[PDB]
């Protein structure tokens, strides 16, 4: 699993003073063969928000 | 259990004779490019048949040419000589027309 | 609508999760490796002083 706060401790450790950081994450699964989808699929967990 | 163990078995015990066996197995692969919509993946593993011939699908990688959509499917264990212009419907998920 | 009427290099499908832990199951990965896809960072510096 990818944790936002667990990466933000490494980006915080880059150089002496970064005085912390924030981010917003977009989940993206690129899928070849558009126009169809595999009759079941493009399933990325961790239910996304509306629209 | 692996192929070529049979060939070792029948030497040792049942007669001395050679053996040859074919399932939808491992084997040489061929290149075939097909154009359709609806070809969305997971067809790998299915059995494609045309009017002329029948076959299975190892690898679904897409090709690039303008117009329609054209995938180059890696095919193995082919029998029956599929030829250009065939309508190539898959056995299941039927929805494959191409 | 038939194909070839589009262009469509591949696709993306961006999405915004409700949770920030964003697990993975079945077949999947995470795969940052920006070198092949530097459309994801856009990391931004905000200089300050005091």
């Amino acid at each position: 699993s990818f944790a936002k706060s667990k990466m933000l401790t490494y980006v915080d450790d880059a150089d002496h003073s970064v005085i912390g950081s924030s981010a917003t994450i977009q989940m993206v699964r690129e899928v070849q063969n558009f126009y169809k989808t595999p009759e079941a699929g493009i399933k990325y967990n961790n239910q996304i928000k509306d629209r | 259990g692996i192929e070529a163990s049979y060939k070792f078995l029948f030497k040792v015990l049942y007669n001395e004779e050679v053996e040859i066996e074919i399932e939808s197995g491992a084997g040489t692969e061929y290149d075939i490019i097909v154009q359709s919509d609806s070809l969305t993946e997971d067809l790998v593993g299915q059995t494609i048949y045309t009017a002329t011939g029948r076959c299975n699908v190892t690898y679904i990688e897409r090709s690039y040419s303008n117009g329609k959509l054209q995938w180059t499917v890696t095919i193995h264990n082919l029998l029956g000589r599929l030829i250009a212009g065939q309508e190539v419907k898959a056995e299941r998920l039927p929805s494959f027309e191409g | 609508l038939t194909s070839e009427k589009f262009e469509v290099q591949t696709i993306e499908l961006y999405s915004d999760p409700t949770d920030d832990v964003i697990f993975t199951r079945d077949g999947s990965l995470i795969v940052f490796e920006n070198d092949l896809r530097p459309q994801y960072l856009t990391i931004d510096l905000e200089p300050i002083s005091q």
